[PDB]
RNA sequence: GUGAACAGCCUCUAGUUGAUAGAAUAAUGUAGAUAAGGGAAGUCGGCAAAAUAGAUCCGUAACUUCGGGAUAAGGAUUGGC
RNA sequence: GAAUGUUACCGCAAUAGUAAUUGAACUUAGUACGAGAGGAACAGUUCAUUCGGAUAAUUGGUUUUUGCGGCUGUCUGAUCAGGCAUUGCCGCGAAGCUACCAUCCGCUGGAUUAUGGCUGAACGCCUCUAAGUCAGAAUCCAUGCUAGAACGCGGUGAUUUC
RNA sequence: UGUACAACGGGGUAUUGUAAGCAGUAGAGUAGCGUUACGAUCUGCUGAGAUUAAGCCUUUGUUGUCUGAUUUGU
């Protein structure tokens, strides 16, 4: 599940195979980020790594600051457009797919989150919830 | 299903939703705010030209002087008249919270609704003096 | 953690949540609340004095039925005048 | 464990059904239906689709201000179990929503009420204005009660 | 030389040949070991397949994620009316396997069961078993001497049993007849519980319970010719190649100068025999409770039986089977419930199921509503209701 | 990751299985016979109150038909030659 | 008739109703379509498909043989009464 | 799919195939060990990767259900009701099919390898080896699963009035 | 020759979205003498109308059908 994470993960329907491109959801000053890796994947041939909801990602910023720019740094999946089905009873899905920018230990660079949160990355990841202004 | 339809309203090429925008039109404050905008060079127009009924930028002026010209403006302006449609008319719809949804329809009518009308009406002939 | 190590151990031991329930009485920690009946929520109409409210409701519902709430001849014309012109006219349409 | 009804058509949403759609300021829409779902994203307006609870309240179709309508609210501010008072509001429901059902009867019926009249009128005319057919009418039915006759 | 990259095989080699099954009803290759001290219990049981549908289950499972949690989970409805017991086989070990010694049948016979030995019923004279019903006249001698032959030498017991098909809602008048294994005492005593229990009926709970691990074993649902894409999962070959692009590019380019039998090949889809384990019976309801769709939650006085009742099936009015997930084979197939072949020792087996809430809305289309009262106090009063 | 045949895991099993899970089968078991012998026993006094209102040597052969019949097939194998244990 | 139009589509006059047929709807094809989320990660190679498109208005760069480029680009609109 | 009396039902199992795999997490535990910095495992539990077999309750995809409605052009005098536009186009759309885009399920006994031993000679020491013998690998053979010899077999029912 | 079968019909269950016809004083205005005429559309009768097994469920109704051919013995 990585390493920082908060206990063991449920399967979500994925939604962001390498070489996508999200938004950026903190306020380190990046705009988007391109998944080029995705921490955990399994291994099988033609298939492409794949990240859902709470995923940690290996990303590079395409917009933003210059200084971000032209580096790999860690991100955290907090919201994705794929529906994916809660153990509650419903499918349900956000308008875009955002991630925030971590550390290996999952800890945030922003000092905020903006736009809403999934429940199962706040749950898995103390440190987004701690930066998390909105959870679902 | 259609192609039409899914490559109109495909979830990553949604718009802004009534009851945002009629919030928006609400206050005059969000009406000055829209209206004076900083430089963004990812916005068309430099971010100037803002339509907010429309939740649109145009490139030029007169962009936006034909935009206000046109049926479209003129459909959602229409569309923004009445209550926006939020959770508690469906749930009063189905018997629930209909104290709730009756106070917010009066609070509607009483307050929000003539401030609303005359922000619009100053929006509209700011529009008109400044184009 | 004593009595979950005595009991079962870390995750074999099913803790029972309502035993610190403050109730009115202690027989009632043990009790399943209902929370769908007939396609209603029981939860939105759980409510004190609910009946009283009910009570008030039987009140007007009184005074609905003495007021008469709940309850084939035109000028000129028969009860069967009436229904032969309805019946010649289904034919008419027919 | 929740009932919930649909943004779109009021339509209650059991558990397992319909989707939920999550805005930017964390609103959300819970549709029965794909239906609802895809009406709801085409932006088409649920008061003037004349299949919705929103549009037959608006118009008036259905009561929509009564008594046995403000038993059911969303409850904020939990109170303490008690299986007496449960008992008793398990009760109070089923009395309420027959009480409720009598009523809506009721408000039909008088929504529904000259009919008849406007039936009767429509068929008064229509019998003043074809004298032929009558005729031809009157003549098969002589004929048919010779024919019973012999 | 050596494929450049490794894979996996495409499926699984031990369900060769993916040939049609020999029956519509899959065998029991094997019974529940048995222990001679236990009392008498039949190791299976039948039922026909109605549908699925919807459950909401209050989870208690200690180191879990949804510990003291809700879940919404599929099960699987399998209506089960009584079995009626018409026959006994004894049967020995020799070198060369078990042999079937002797097997006794019941005095009378149901139509129902006599059915299964013809192919056209309403032209026969019905003359089945019409001279072994004589050979229980005076004092049943031969019967009794059958019996104390499977006494003596029999080391296997099982019963022959049927379904009571006429309480179904199903077309087919012609009931189904097995052997269940009898585990439990000792030869004696299975002999004298099937005599004691000829031409009675055993019901379903008095073979399972609730919260208890059953195997399903069923022919799945046919297909006909399939092609090797869906049939194996093979990769589809690139836009307008010749010859197909639902195809093996190269079934053979080395020395043996044969196709190999582990090749993907175009063939049958579906009609197989399949044995399917650890199914958790969530509800053993009874045919004769008004609200065995009911729970302690949920105070809907209501049937398990959806609106419109099952498609393509009907309703369900006799005892049933609610177990999680999916079992193989289609709706209104017949389906044996087999007894775990061992003691479990994962925790799901000994956690206790507990519904909040069964879903009985209509299958045939987005179905909104639990009850017909549900959905005529949504609606209103109707034109043709006034 | 231990195969699902590895030995230190089917004894860490065993050990298990031989306390709570045989245990609770047991006890499934007991209460299943239990409603068996009720079954029966309903069943009994259903039929008497129907009836209500109404009112060994195993040596030798099975029968005669199986004598017959297995004489026959003895004496057809042996004309024919095809039997698998005697000439 | 629509429409800029000997375009496409439908109709009047005139002329045909010819091409082996019947019954089923497995796989694989030939011809034609649709697809959640991602958007060239496929492939030697964006091959093939998709996207664009009529008319009206605003506006249109480098370069240039000064004639062009040019419908450059980029925006707004279109029904009925 | 013929044939070994006919026909029907319930079965046996030679032989052939065979399947599961890896990672993380709670607890053990900030414990053993350690100046420190750091830092395990067994026993007890929970999820996931790859693979496999199914399944359609739910969500999503699909539409000749041409089921319902709408739009352009033209034609039937107009309304109604319809034809054609090589499935005219657009929206919804049950049923069926189907998706790691959906859900469920996938085990346990003997014999061994390397190696660690016991008794004990060869060789009056000694020695796991020579005779004998204890354990021990995702290994082997079985349990379990698939097919059922169309020339392998068993039990059982009925067996013709011109 | 019957919890018999079939073709219709009835009741449920689902899909769509408010039928034809009549009427109004709702309707931007324009023409004639407050009225009349034309008038996209709107409102009511109307969750109406249409479809619902062809691989949905059920049936105290109506009408019919129940029959030919071939072969098999220890
Ligand atoms: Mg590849
Ligand atoms: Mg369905
Ligand atoms: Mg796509
Ligand atoms: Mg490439
Ligand atoms: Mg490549
Ligand atoms: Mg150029
Ligand atoms: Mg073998
Ligand atoms: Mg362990
Ligand atoms: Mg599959
Ligand atoms: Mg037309
Ligand atoms: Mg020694
Ligand atoms: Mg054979
Ligand atoms: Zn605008
Ligand atoms: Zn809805």
């Amino acid at each position: 599940s990585g390493n920082g994470a908060q206990g063991t993960k449920f399967r979500i329907s994925l939604g962001l195979p390498v070489g996508a491109i999200m938004n950026c959801a903190d306020n380190s000053g990046a705009r988007n980020l391109y998944i080029i890796a995705v921490k955990g994947s399994g291994s099988r041939l033609n298939r492409l790594p794949a990240a859902s909801l709470g995923d940690m990602v290996m990303a590079t910023v395409k917009k933003g600051k210059p200084e971000l720019r032209k580096k790999v740094m860690p991100a955290i999946v907090v919201r994705q457009a794929k529906s994916w089905r809660r153990r509650d009873g419903v499918f349900l899905y956000f308008e875009d797919n955002a991630g925030v920018i971590a550390n290996p230990k999952g800890e945030m660079k922003g000092s905020a989150i903006t736009g809403p949160v999934g429940k199962e990355c706040a749950d898995l990841w103390p440190r987004v919830a701690s930066n998390s202004g909105v959870v679902v | 299903m259609g192609r039409y339809s899914v490559k109109r309203y495909k979830t990553k090429r949604r718009t802004r939703d009534l009851d945002l925008i009629y919030n928006d039109l609400s206050t005059k404050e969000s009406v000055q705010k829209l209206l004076n905008q900083p430089l963004d060079e990812t916005k068309p127009g430099l971010g100037q030209h803002y339509c907010i009924h429309c939740a649109k930028y145009m490139e030029t002026a007169i962009a936006l002087k034909t935009h206000l010209k046109g049926k479209v403006h003129k459909r959602r302006v229409k569309e923004l008249r009445g209550v926006p449609y939020t959770q508690e008319v469906s749930d009063a719809a189905a018997g629930y919270n209909l104290n709730k949804f009756l106070n917010r329809v009066q609070e509607i009518t009483q307050s929000v609704g003539p401030e609303k009308e005359s922000n619009e009406a100053l929006l509209k002939e700011h529009l008109d003096s400044t184009l | 953690r004593d009595i979950e190590a005595e009991n079962g151990g870390a995750g074999v031991f099913n803790v029972n949540l309502k035993d610190k329930y403050l109730l009115e009485d202690d027989e009632w920690k043990n009790d399943i609340m209902p929370e769908i009946l007939d396609g209603k929520n029981v939860y939105d109409f759980l409510d004190p004095e609910i009946a009283a409210k009910l009570q008030a409701l039987e009140e007007e519902e009184e005074k609905l039925e003495n007021e008469g709430f709940y309850n084939e001849i035109y000028d000129g014309f028969e009860a069967s005048e009436v229904d032969d012109i309805k019946e010649k006219a289904a034919w008419i349409r027919n | 464990m929740r009932i919930y009804q649909c943004h779109f058509c009021s339509s209650p949403c059991y558990p397992g059904h319909g989707i939920m759609f999550v805005r930017n300021d964390a609103k959300e829409f819970r549709f029965c239906r794909s239906k609802c779902h895809k009406a709801f994203k085409q932006r088409r307006n649920p008061r003037k689709l004349k299949w919705t609870k929103a549009f037959r309240k608006a118009a008036g179709k259905e009561l929509a201000v009564d008594s046995t309508l403000t038993f059911a609210q969303r409850r904020n501010v939990p109170v303490r179990y008690n299986r007496e008072l449960v008992a008793t509001t398990l009760k109070a429901m089923a009395r309420i929503e027959e009480i409720r059902q009598k009523r809506e009867r009721a408000f039909y019926k008088n929504r529904m009420r000259g009919n008849k009249e406007k039936d009767f009128l429509r068929d008064k005319k229509l019998v003043e204005s074809n004298p032929e057919l009558l005729r031809i009418r009157e003549v098969e039915i002589a004929r048919k009660l010779a024919k019973e006759q012999e | 030389s050596h494929r450049k990259y490794e894979a996996p095989r495409h499926g699984h080699l031990g369900f060769l040949p993916r040939k049609r099954a020999a029956s519509i009803r899959a065998r029991v290759k094997a019974f529940p070991k048995d222990d001679r001290s236990k009392p008498v219990a039949l190791t299976s049981f039948l039922g026909y397949k109605a549908g699925m549908t919807t459950i909401v289950r209050d989870l208690d499972r200690p180191g879990s994620k949804f510990h003291k949690r809700e879940v919404v989970e599929a099960v699987t409805v399998v209506d089960t009316p009584p079995v009626v017991v018409v026959g006994v086989v004894g049967y020995v070990e020799t070198p060369r396997g078990l042999r079937s010694l002797t097997t006794v049948w019941a005095e009378h016979l149901s139509d129902e069961v006599k059915r299964r030995f013809y192919k056209n019923w309403y032209k026969s004279k019905k003359k089945a078993f019409t001279k072994y019903s004589a050979k229980y006249a005076q004092d049943g001698a031969g019967i009794e001497r059958e019996l104390a032959r499977i006494k003596k030498y029999a080391s296997v017991v099982r019963v022959l049993v049927h379904t009571q098909i006429r309480k179904t809602p199903l077309a087919q008048k012609k009931a189904h007849l097995a052997e269940i294994q009898l585990n439990g005492g000792s030869i004696s005593e299975k002999v004298d519980w099937a005599r004691e229990h000829f031409e009675k009926t055993v019901a379903v709970d008095s073979v399972f319970e609730q919260n208890e691990m059953i195997d399903a074993i069923a022919v799945t649902k046919g297909h006909g010719f399939e092609g090797v894409t869906h049939r194996w999962g093979t990769k589809k070959l690139p836009r307008k190649t010749h010859r197909g692009l639902r195809k093996v590019a190269c079934i053979g380019a080395w020395h043996p100068a044969h196709v190999m039998w582990s090749v993907a090949r175009a063939g049958q889809r579906g009609y197989h025999s399949r044995t399917s384990i650890n199914h958790k019976i969530y509800r053993v309801g009874k045919g004769d409770d008004e609200a065995n769709g009911a729970t302690s939650f949920d105070r809907t006085k209501k049937t398990i039986t959806p609106m419109g009742g099952f498609v393509h099936y009907g309703e369900i009015k006799n005892d049933f089977i609610m177990v999680k997930g999916c079992i193989p084979g289609n709706r209104k197939r017949i389906v044996t419930l087999r007894k775990s072949l061992y003691t479990n020792t994962s925790r799901k087996a000994l956690e206790e199921v507990s519904l909040k809430w069964i879903d009985t809305a209509s299958k045939f289309g987005k179905g909104r509503f639990q009850t017909p009262a549900e959905k005529h106090a949504f609606m209103g009063t109707l034109k043709k209701d006034l | 990751a231990k195969s699902l045949r590895a030995s230190s895991h089917l004894n860490a099993k065993s050990v298990k299985r031989r306390g709570v899970f045989q245990k609770a089968v047991d006890a499934r078991e007991q209460r299943i016979s239990d409603k068996l012998k009720e079954d029966l026993l309903k069943q009994k006094l259903e039929d008497l109150k129907k009836k209500e209102e109404q009112g060994i040597s195993t040596s030798g052969w099975r029968d005669g038909r199986h004598h017959t019949y297995k004489k026959a097939k003895l004496m057809k194998q042996s004309k024919k030659k095809t039997s698998f244990t005697r000439f």
